[PDB]
């Protein structure tokens, strides 16, 4: 929960709700994974958190 | 149908109807739709 505020639920209008309503839902996980070969371990991930 | 799936949305409305009544087919209007006049879509995680 505390990795990925994008992932909140924001129920009522918390004052940590009238920000985190502003959080862009695409800026979360992994955007490129770099993997050279099909079953093995990926070298180099690159994500947002 | 035959696989207890239905299709299309849901409507939440009351109704304090005496008479028939069928959630499958309801024959009369439905109440409003997406586009409608005074009606309004929710924003996300539906904050109160």
């Amino acid at each position: 929960a505390l990795a990925y505020p994008g992932r909140a639920v924001l129920p009522t209008q918390t004052k940590n709700a009238q920000f985190l309503s502003t959080a862009i839902a695409d800026r979360i996980g992994r955007l490129d994974r770099a993997n050279l070969i099909g079953g093995e371990v990926s070298a180099m991930v690159e994500c947002m958190e | 149908n035959l696989f207890n799936v239905a299709r299309g949305n849901l409507y939440l409305v009351q109704t304090a109807t005496n008479g028939n009544w069928s959630p499958m087919a309801p024959v009369a209007a439905p109440p409003f739709v997406r586009g409608g006049p005074n009606v309004r879509v929710v924003g996300r995680f539906g904050t109160i």
